[PDB]
RNA sequence: GAGACCGAUAGCGCACAAGUAGAGUGAUCGAAAGAUGAAAAGCACUUUGAAAAGAGGGUUAAAUAGCACGUGAAAUUGUUG
RNA sequence: GAAGCCAGAGGAAACUCUGGUGGAGGCUCGCAGCGGUUCUGACGUGCAAAUCGAUCGUCAAAUCUGAGCAUGGGGGCGAAA
RNA sequence: GUGAGCCCGGGUCGAACGGCCUCUAGUGCAGAUCUUGGUGGUAGUAGCAAAUACUUCAAUGAGAACUUGAAGGACCGAAGUGGGGAAAGGUUCCAUGUGAACAGCGGUUGGACAUGGGUUAGUCGAUCCUAAGCCAUAGGGAAGUUCCGUUUCAAAGGGGCACUCGUGCCCCGUGUGGCGAAAGGGAAGCCGGUUAAUAUUCCGGCACCUGGAUGUGGGUUUUGCGCGGCAACGCAACUGAACGCGGAGACGACGGCGGGGGCCCCGGGCAGAGUUCUCUUUUCUUCUUAACGGUCUAUCACCCUGGAAACAGUUUGUCUGGAGAUAGGGUUUAAUGGCCGGAAGAGCCCGACACUUCUGUCGGGUCCGGUGCGCUCUCGACGUCCCUUGAAAAUCCGCGGGAGGGAAUAAUUCUCACGCCAGGUCGUACUCAUAACCGCAGCAGGUCCCCAAGGUGAACAGCCUCUGGUUGAUAGAACAAUGUAGAUAAGGGAAGUCGGCAAAAUAGAUCCGUAACUUCGGGAAAAGGAUUGGCUCUAAGGGUUGGGCACGUGCGUGCGGUUAACAACCAACUUAGAACUGGUACGGACAGGGGGAAUCUGACUGUCUAAUUAAAACAUAGCAUUGCG
RNA sequence: ACGAGAUUCCCACUGUCCCUAUCUACUAUCUAGCGAAACCACAGCCAAGGGAACGGGCUUGGCAAAAUCAGCGGGGAAAGA
RNA sequence: CGAAAGGGUCCUGUAAGCAGUAGAGUAGCCUUGUUGUUACGAUCUGCUGAGGGUAAGCCCUCCUUCGCCUAGAUUUC
RNA sequence: AAACUUUCAACAACGGAUCUCUUGGUUCUGGCAUCGAUGAAGAACGCAGCGAAAUGCGAUAAGUAAUGUGAAUUGCAGAAUUCCGUGAAUCAUCGAAUCUUUGAACGCACAUUGCGCCCGCCGGUAUUCCGGCGGGCAUGCCUGUUCGAGCGUCAU
């Protein structure tokens, strides 16, 4: 049986555009299939981290799936991971508390001046 | 090769409609001096110079 | 090797075909058109080639509309028709 | 419109499908090459050959002019003496 | 067969010895490729205006290589001949 | 006629020319290695000798070594003499016909010559994007051709609102355009068939992408813009302007390890073929499954419980853990994995009839396993190196925000399913080379890539073979000298020669053993030794599955035991040991270091005089000096 | 340490010789077909003499017989001399 | 005379095939070993100085076979 | 004696000199002033019944109109011409036209038959989609128009 295989495109060369895998024909016969590149995980803006529950693909090939299936049905999702976003809003929550805690603190110093000064 | 262009293939097709012998009847007209034609272009011999 | 052997290795153009004058002149690197000094608005011609000139010259091509002055000139550049003359 | 000019190795590179054919990456370089006959009348027909052609036989004023074609020198060659 | 690592035996510890593991290097033998050392080599109006055979250097990198682009003669480029 | 010359005869030939006196000049050839053209001897001579090789019959034809068919014999031997491409060429492609010329012979043949034919795309490239870089604009130089400039010392423009003092007002800042890759980036097509020649382009079947319009069904909503899960997150939907954030595009080299496809290998079965003196339940061939989808699964990682020293988990490689490990239970990125649709109706194999052709018709089958330090591509988790850290843009998506728009006269501005419409331009033949490109040529040179079978063997070494290609390079006869290429030679063993030049000797692997010197890394395969065939055995080195009770009822507890140290089944290649046996040889061809003592010399790896010099030359790391805030 | 750098020696090894012999292929050779070039004042047997240190041709002698083939490397020719 | 063949003379080294209480050992079947037996198994032994080659520049052969023959062409005091 | 080599002659070859010819050069003289954004010179690609070139021409393509002449063209084919005529012709003249893609070359580009923008018209079910056709869109500068900007100078 011939085993051996042509390019099916008029590029003769090995570059990362020439992808291609071997199959066999209902025919019987050993032939190319040109093939993609592989999609890629989007990663967290925050940790860099591969968001789990997102599709890895080309980038176009992200227009044509519904939106369910291109994020996670939390705050930030399908952008940042659980963990990040858990540590945005206990961060978030501690330093207004502070600023809470630092302007009554300010307060508390200026009325303690103007009393010393009248 | 393969790949040309459309200016490419406009001379070639030029130069391909050109590449023959003369017409036999040439050579029976009154006062002729034409004998065979002595601009054929072949393709090992002379280059298209595209 | 820099005879034979290194002629082997001449597969490239240097020149293609330029627009203005049709010759296998045109610098591929360049743009530059070495006969007729495309793209520039005036043809390139030196003194120094009589020669080059007389190959380039007005006389040399078609004078599609400049064959046809003289007779306009013996006439007086008149219009109009021959008196009589079938029309409109 | 002309010449005490040149007459196809001369005269323009070019008397001719010459700034052509051809060469060079390119700028550029750049030839060779005219003449059957008054008229194609450019050889019917027969014959030998696979053919190219040959031989007869016409055509012509002449083929000692056969699209190798006016004339046809020399070098050099064949045959004959 | 470099660091790193495991085990065993010592040593107060640092370390020392033994057996493994690991896979470093402008390291090495060597195929392709790249190069071009030698031969009273072949060839010498050649297959070739530098070719052919055997042999040889290098072979994971200061390695080999395509295309696009840049540097133009008072110049360029040059591990410099 | 002294002579340069003049005149006549004969032959050939076909249209003009001469004497005398003056005038006029591009006016007289043996030479210039002249100039152009033509022609000899040499001479039927030198050759027409790399790439292993040809032979028989028949046909065609005037004619056959180099045409064709059959019959043989060989070669390329998967880093090909194979199957396709980039550059370059441009019709060389296919059919028919053919005088000369060309194919250094011959030619009936041809890439030659003559007449015709052949290249079909929304999905393959171009076209788009930017890279290194190049060119306009503003502006400034230059006598000027033009030079610099590409974000600048530029008024270099987008959006929104408005019934009024109606002929306005508000918001925003980022700059400036174009060219530049048929190997970078990038929306989307597969299989079967079909021609003399095109095919992921034609036909048939089955799909996909992009954009647009507008329906139906389904979803959401009277708690207006979904529900579920502790969570990781899920699900057919499930609003989202300005202005912002983020991700993808988007990325080095090398090392071993693991997963998957294809190839290679092994066993059985049906069908066909070959072998058959003897043997061989034999040797060989078909036994296939695309894009696109559905569904169930697949390392990393993440979540929940819980709290670890008698530290534990764990890779070939020592990393991980109170910043929460192990364990148990889950969630997810990732298919070239399993099953199903596609799809057996195809393709392939076999058989039985029919058949002048036109044309075919009908049956049977296409199945089940195994293996691996194999080859190749791809994916994943690791690791190493850097005074080296290994593109950009077009383009797509997610999120933050909450502007608008939204219901029971029902509404819907739903990234869900189905449905409707549309997709322009070229390029597409063929060669890619011992004859299609460059080298003046059909030149032993040169010229960028994939795909890559079996045996031997460490091995894309050498040698032999399969598929697929060739059998093409002037032939016949003879076997002198001298050659070129390949070999052998008794005895001696470098006496040869300027010089051991050349040749010979060595060589794989296992084992014993290995000096001086040394920058401690090397030297080192130093040196010097012992062995190797065939056959018949022996031993060692693995994988998978599987525990008794008591209750509820194939799962949950409460126990109990670590001799499963046992059984059943399956599997491959290495290593060691022993007997027997042939021998002139045992790495039996092939392949494959000679070694040692020293001296000079440049530190080393590297580089140059393409076409006489490859080196103590150059470079190099290291070192030193000078200048500059 | 490394080296296609230059040199001397040792062991092994042998057709380097001593001393040459033999075998194979391809040539050379013969035939069919095909078919150049370099070079060429004219030509090609010598000896002695030919003042200018040179004879192929002159003088005097030796002599001297068609047409040819394979070799050969003394002159004569032959080095992009 | 030629082509075969036969005999001789030389060269090599014992053919194919069959068989064997030869064969290190291994595995089966049973009499469980008493050539226990059968199967395989390099090699060994016998048939077998056998097979093969032998003039191409070896020898012999009226009396071992088959074939060929008094030409053709050219030239000559 | 032949063959061979050489010499002489005749005929035949080879080759293209000589002679004669010349729709060509060369030089002199005389006359004339007329290229282009109303798109030149030059380039490419095409056009004939049967053409490769030269010549002529431009999709109206070896040409159309008009004027004049007055019977061809011719290599073949096919047709002529009411010849007493709106009429042959590869005819002459030439005032009317056609004049592809380009090029100073002009929407932006061009190594691409690449990409646009504005305004009309027509066709295909068509308010939205698809297709075809027509006319436009370079730069510098002048004159004018109109819309503007700036406490630059003022008036109110
Ligand atoms: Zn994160
Ligand atoms: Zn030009």
């Amino acid at each position: 049986a011939p085993t051996r295989v042509t390019y099916r495109r008029r590029n003769p060369y090995n570059t990362t555009s020439n992808r291609t895998r071997v199959i066999k024909t209902p025919g019987g016969q050993l032939r190319v299939l040109h093939i993609k590149k592989r999609g890629t995980a989007p990663k967290c803006g925050d940790c860099g981290i591969k968001l789990p529950g997102i599709p890895a693909l080309r980038p176009r090939e992200y227009a044509t799936i519904s939106k369910p299936k291109k994020t996670v049905q939390r705050a930030y999702g399908g952008s940042r991971c659980g963990n990040c976003v858990r540590d945005r809003i206990i961060r978030a929550f501690l330093i207004e508390e502070q600023k809470i805690v630092k302007k009554v603190l300010k307060e508390q110093s200026q009325a303690e001046k103007k009393a010393s000064k009248k | 090769p393969s790949h040309k262009t459309f200016r490419i293939k406009q001379k070639l097709a030029k130069a391909q409609k050109q590449n023959r012998p003369i017409p036999q009847w040439i050579r029976l007209r009154t006062g002729n001096t034409i004998r065979y034609n002595a601009k054929r272009r072949h393709w090992r011999k002379t280059r298209l110079g595209l | 090797t820099k005879g034979t052997s290194s002629f082997g290795k001449r597969h490239n153009k240097t020149h293609g075909l330029c627009r203005r004058c049709g010759r296998r002149s045109l610098h591929n690197q360049k743009k530059v058109c070495a006969s007729c000094g495309y793209p520039a608005a005036k043809t390139r011609k030196y003194n120094w080639s009589e020669k080059a000139k007389r190959r380039k010259v007005t006389g040399t091509g078609r004078m599609r509309y400049l064959s046809t002055v003289p007779r306009r000139f013996k006439n007086g550049f008149r219009t109009g028709v021959p008196k009589g003359a079938r029309g409109p």
